[PDB]
């Protein structure tokens, strides 16, 4: 693949069936089997990318609870609370850490899930 | 701070305490049924 000039999983995703089945020993099938793993491999790593800071995955759900902002989503998403399931597990002090976020405010956002998540 | 005033409060104002998960209300209430006594009194 490399030595007939694709270097990135975008190209493989992309780029004309043509092309990739005038490579020697690709078939119409193994081509589109290719391409669907390249997809599949693109939507991953956005999601583990939007997942770990707070780009759509935690900017949709940990974001959920009224009050988040998306630096405070991120915050939560690098403890490891990515989703608004996740912050309504947690306690006051397991966020108490948080650079701008009051006791208050955690208990707040806390309660705000555990009522979408528990009582939605 | 005591037994008397944990049996008063609703489920639904302990939910509202800080630092009080899910699971630190289902450890207060199997600990409460343990001794007969029930949330709500």
């Amino acid at each position: 693949l490399v030595e007939e000039g694709f270097s990135t999983l975008e190209e493989l995703a992309y780029v004309p069936m043509k092309e990739l089945l005038e490579i020697e020993g690709l078939d119409e099938p193994t081509v589109e089997a290719l391409r669907e793993r390249a997809k599949n491999a693109l939507a991953t790593i956005a999601q583990a990318q939007e997942e770990s800071l707070g780009d759509n995955k935690p900017a949709d759900d940990l974001l959920n609870l009224e009050g988040v902002d998306r630096d405070l989503a991120f915050k939560l998403a690098a403890r490891g609370v990515c989703t608004l399931e996740d912050l309504a597990e947690q306690g006051i002090d397991d966020l108490a850490d948080i650079e701008g976020l009051t006791d208050e405010k955690a208990g707040a956002l806390i309660m705000a899930a555990r009522n979408i998540c528990w009582f939605g | 701070h005591y037994i008397g005033d944990l049996v008063q409060r609703t489920e639904v104002e302990l939910l509202k305490t800080p630092n009080l998960g899910k699971k630190s209300l289902t450890e207060i209430k199997d600990v409460l049924a343990s001794r007969g006594l029930s949330l709500g009194m």
